[PDB]
RNA sequence: UAUCUGGUUGAUCCUGCCAGUAGUCAUAUGCUUGUCUCAAAGAUUAAGCCAUGCAUGUCUAAGUAUAAGCAAUUUAUACAGUGAAACUGCGAAUGGCUCAUUAAAUCAGUUAUCGUUUAUUUGAUAGUUCCUUUACUACAUGGUAUAACUGUGGUAAUUCUAGA
RNA sequence: AUUCAUAAUAACUUUUCGAAUCGCAUGGCCUUGUGCUGGCGAUGGUUCAUUCAAAUUUCUGCCCUAUCAACUUUCGAUGGUAGGAUAGUGGCCUACCAUGGUUUCAACGGGUAACGGGGAAUAAGGGUUCGAUUCCGGAGAGGGAGCCUGAGAAACGGCUACC
């Protein structure tokens, strides 16, 4: 009961992306930039869809505080939410984990090392072993 | 290789460095309006010189010209809105006759002092820069906020300033804590 | 040098795209298509900047891969497809149609149209020739070749394409006293009737066009697109009707719109 | 380590501008030619390994040449190559005589067979008669379009010559 | 932002320069440097020379899959899923950097191709395939020849390559 | 505005093209043969248009210098004819022919601490100075030269040769 005053300006329906876009502006007195996860669950019962299909990003609160302005999305279902959500925001919403790949320089070094080998390279793998053995 | 970020100078140094008459009037206005540098006079003089030559080059055109009517009335409305040019004397001749004090009286540092609430121009500057004035529902820490005649009745204390409420203040809390430490619970 | 260019930077894009100076060093270069690079609106610019159905170009690709967008009855999943003048854009989702007509300010205007309007389009006859085996054909302003036309059609006329078949329905002839649309020049987006035209042997003929408010102007015929008879436009006109009033009267409608 | 080149009637090495589809060289770009030194075809004392291939088996038995046979790696992948391999006929079945290779995963036995190319399937016949019908219907559509335009030209000519006669 | 001042003489009025004076998205350097926004930055002398790492690769249901790869197939004993490698197609002629050349040259605005080429995109487009038929050659569909792959190697070395 | 588009006739060709390609669905029909016919596309493909262009091209405009006034034409300079080459016009090259072409309205030469422009600084007005550099066009990848593949490169994170 802090009068957080959730509202959504410039709401546009986008059945192209099977979602709804809006601008989430909140008015939180005596409190800073409260967080994104209670804004997601608040917008869940605002648009009556579900907690997991709500996507928000932005919320740069105004100078002097008290008011935060950001962008928000509500998806029709979680399946098409995952289909039209960027993977950096999946791990922001807990729906996925960071795919543990190599570093970008290490991936480029691996590609430039793999450019030398024509073919699989299994015959040269046994050839260098036979050359060093005998 | 992006688009270049536009910038420009907002002040002009006078051609003569040491004139006793000009140093008299600059430091008179600096102490009268509680200014920090002479740059805060040079910047206002830059805005006088730009709008004076705009009105000069538009008064060169004759009346009933669409360019003169459009640019003249837009500058007239802008100066009336900010409150520099008064409700009457809405002519480009009076825009040519504007002075430095007409912008110095419309600053937030001047206006906060003038509607009570500050007791001094220097106290008005330090209340603004220490975040004690919310003009609308937004706090301002710029002494040159240049109030535009629709916010004069709303120049008040901030809702999050200890003068305006919602907090007892940092040095009052420390002084109250020391009194409690020297007294009891 | 050395070949065709594939990058379009910002500050070299067409100005009617209204793209931001900031937020990137490049603009969507339109691919080859029915219209020229400088005189067409890419689908990413129409969706992300005009319709605002997308926040980034990645989701613009996502709708076009979902094949929701189609122009002229064809899907056109390419991101930078050069949709141009007199092109209908149909989204079967939301049941929403548009035509890329210009506005009074010379920019591509979001003008929603009905389905019986999206069932056809107008095309300015660029050239008439006999093809191979003596088959006459006309080429319109969007590169459409329509064989066996009605031989009353000359150049700088307009046909009405069925848009469901490579044929025509009816044609309207470049004559005096007909609604014309200005497609190029600084007079872009002005609607009026032909007062007269000049012969100008050697090239670059001129057309005198006056509005309904008697705002007479001249234009090269390369910029002139006939869009109906005297009155009665074959296309629903956008908001403004191509009158091009002065800016002082424009700021007066803003006060009138603000005055409630 | 310089390969001896076919057709170099010289006892030493020589640099040549080797191109695509020649020996001792594999290009990496389109139209790329590179100058490489190659040993001549004339056999001398400077060699290290000479390659011999036997074209006529003799009376004696070697340790590792004529005794051990290597199984064939890939069988015929095309249907006609299968038919000429097993000698069935011009028109028989290849699916019965597809070569099938056994893969054991330790516990699981599975069989793999090639995709048989260039066989006749009703999908291929459907596509073939589709282009037959495409060319036929295009020919009737253009002929009736030309006939309609010819009768439209005859109507315009009759109307304009009626107006020119009585004007 | 249409401004001048000091210096020749014992004193004056001039000519006249020197000196001051004010800006520079105009550079360097000295001293000083708390905050927020914004951001030029090896161009000038050496387009002088470069260690090293990276900057061009690319697969969808829709060209080729016997990886003796994975899940094993999903009438499925021809295959059907994914799929390294490699044939195949396309890109690599875009970009980024620099300004050494270059003085009707580039370039700028404006014209022409009735003086030409143009992959890709988009629109249209092909019942005639009859060698000299009064001699057609499988169309329920021709052929080989190779990569990747297996195996034998050479050289210290290279995105080198040979024989089967 | 054409010897234009297009058509016709006679022919000519180390005879061009005119689908032996792939995914998904597989409906309907009767001479019930796994027969007839058929759908939604993908990749291709000759030509004409289109777009992206490219190449050449018409007029006009560039700093200082005469202690640079004559220059070009052997090794094409100016034009004609004909050929060759080019993707195409053209001395672009060749052969023959004529002696032309530029110039004090500054040709030609020299210098540039010269890439051109959009622009920038200063400025009452008029001007002066700058513009290597966030955009457009050009040129180059140490200096030259030559070339392969490709629609397009005289490409240099392509090749070849010399230095
Ligand atoms: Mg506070
Ligand atoms: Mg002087
Ligand atoms: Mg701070
Ligand atoms: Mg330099
Ligand atoms: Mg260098
Ligand atoms: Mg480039
Ligand atoms: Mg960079
Ligand atoms: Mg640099
Ligand atoms: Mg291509
Ligand atoms: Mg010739
Ligand atoms: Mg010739
Ligand atoms: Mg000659
Ligand atoms: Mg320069
Ligand atoms: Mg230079
Ligand atoms: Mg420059
Ligand atoms: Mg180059
Ligand atoms: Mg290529
Ligand atoms: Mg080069
Ligand atoms: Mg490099
Ligand atoms: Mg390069």
């Amino acid at each position: 009961s802090d009068a957080v005053t959730i509202r959504t300006r410039k709401v546009i329906s986008n059945p192209l992306l099977a979602r709804k876009q809006f601008v989430v502006d909140v008015l939180h007195p005596n409190r800073a930039n409260v967080s994104k996860d209670e804004l997601r669950e608040k917008l869940a019962e605002v648009y009556k869809a579900e907690k997991d299909a709500v996507s928000v990003f932005g919320f740069r609160t105004q100078f002097g505080g008290g008011k935060s302005v950001g962008f928000g999305l509500v998806y029709n279902s979680v399946a098409e939410a995952k289909k039209f959500e960027p993977t950096y925001r999946l791990v922001r919403y807990g729906l996925a984990e960071k795919v543990e790949k190599a570093s970008r320089q290490q991936r480029k070094q691996k590609k430039n090392r793999d450019k030398k080998i024509f073919g699989t390279g299994k015959r040269l793998a046994k050839k260098v072993a036979r050359r060093n053995a005998d | 290789p992006r688009a270049p970020r536009t910038y420009s100078k907002t002040y002009s140094t006078p051609k003569r460095p040491y004139e006793s008459s000009r140093l008299d009037a600059e430091l008179k206005l600096a102490g009268e309006f509680g200014l920090k540098n002479k740059k805060e006079i040079y910047r206002i003089s830059f805005q006088l010189s730009k709008i004076r030559r705009a009105a000069r080059d538009l008064l060169t055109r004759d009346e009933k010209d669409p360019k003169r009517l459009f640019e003249g009335n837009a500058l007239i409305r802008r100066l009336v809105r900010v409150g520099v040019l008064s409700e009457d004397k809405k002519k480009l001749d009076y825009v040519l006759a504007l002075k430095v004090e007409d912008f110095l009286e419309r600053r937030l540092q001047t206006q906060v002092y003038k509607l009570g609430l500050a007791k001094s121009v220097h106290h008005a500057r330090v209340l603004i820069t220490q975040r004690h004035i919310a003009v609308g529902k937004q706090i301002v820490n710029i002494p040159s906020f240049m109030v535009r005649l629709d916010s004069e009745k709303h120049i008040d204390f901030a809702p999050t300033s200890p003068f305006g409420g919602a907090r007892p203040g940092r040095v009052a809390r420390r002084n109250a804590a020391r009194k409690a430490e020297a007294s009891g619970e | 040098a050395r070949g065709p260019k594939k990058h379009l930077k910002r500050l070299a894009a067409p100005h009617h795209w209204l793209l931001d100076k900031l937020s990137g060093c490049y603009a969507p270069r339109p691919s080859a298509g029915p219209h020229k690079l400088r005189e067409s609106l890419p689908l990413i610019v129409f969706l992300r900047n005009r319709l605002k159905y997308a926040l980034n170009g990645r989701e613009v690709k996502a709708i076009l891969m979902q094949r929701h967008v189609k122009v002229d009855g064809k899907v056109r999943t390419d991101t930078t497809y050069p949709a141009g003048f007199m092109d209908v854009i149909t989204l079967d989702a939301t049941n929403e149609n548009f035509r890329l007509v210009y506005d009074v300010k010379g920019r591509f205007a979001v003008h929603r149209i009905t389905d019986e309007e999206a069932s056809y389009k107008l095309g300015k006859v660029k050239k008439v020739q006999l093809g191979k085996k003596g088959v006459p054909y006309v080429v319109t302003h969007d590169g459409r070749t329509i064989r066996y036309p009605d031989p009353n059609i000359k150049v700088n006329d307009t046909v009405k394409i069925d848009l469901a078949s490579g044929k025509i329905t009816d044609f309207i002839k470049f004559d005096a006293g007909k609604l014309v649309y200005v497609t190029g020049g600084r007079n872009l987006g002005r609607i009026g009737t032909i007062v007269h035209k000049e012969r100008h042997d050697g090239g670059f003929d001129l057309v005198h066009i006056k509005d309904s408010l008697d705002n007479t102007f001249v234009t090269r015929l390369n910029n002139v697109f006939v869009i109906g008879e005297q009155g009665k436009p074959y296309i629903s006109l956008p908001k403004g009707k191509g009158i091009k009033l002065s800016i002082a009267e424009e700021r007066d409608r803003r006060r009138a719109q603000q005055g409630l | 380590g310089f390969p001896m080149k076919q057709g170099v009637l010289l006892p030493t090495r020589i640099k040549l501008l080797l191109t695509k589809n020649v020996s001792c060289y594999r290009p990496r770009r389109d139209g790329e030619r590179k100058r490489k030194s190659v040993r001549g075809a004339i056999v001398g004392p400077d060699l290290a390994v000479l390659a011999l291939v036997i074209v006529k088996k003799g009376e004696q038995e070697l340790e590792g040449l004529t005794d051990t046979t290597v199984p064939k790696r890939l069988g015929p992948k095309r249907a006609n190559n299968i038919r000429k391999f097993f000698g069935l006929s011009k028109e028989d079945d290849v699916r019965d005589f597809v070569i099938r290779r056994e893969v054991t995963k330790g516990e699981k036995t599975y069989t793999k067979a090639p995709k048989i190319q260039r066989l006749v399937t009703p999908q291929r016949l459907q596509r073939k008669r589709h282009q037959r019908a495409l060319k036929v219907r295009n020919a009737q559509a253009q002929r009736e379009a030309a006939a309609e335009y010819a009768q439209l030209l005859a109507k315009r000519l009759s109307e304009r010559k009626a107006e020119k006669a009585e004007i």
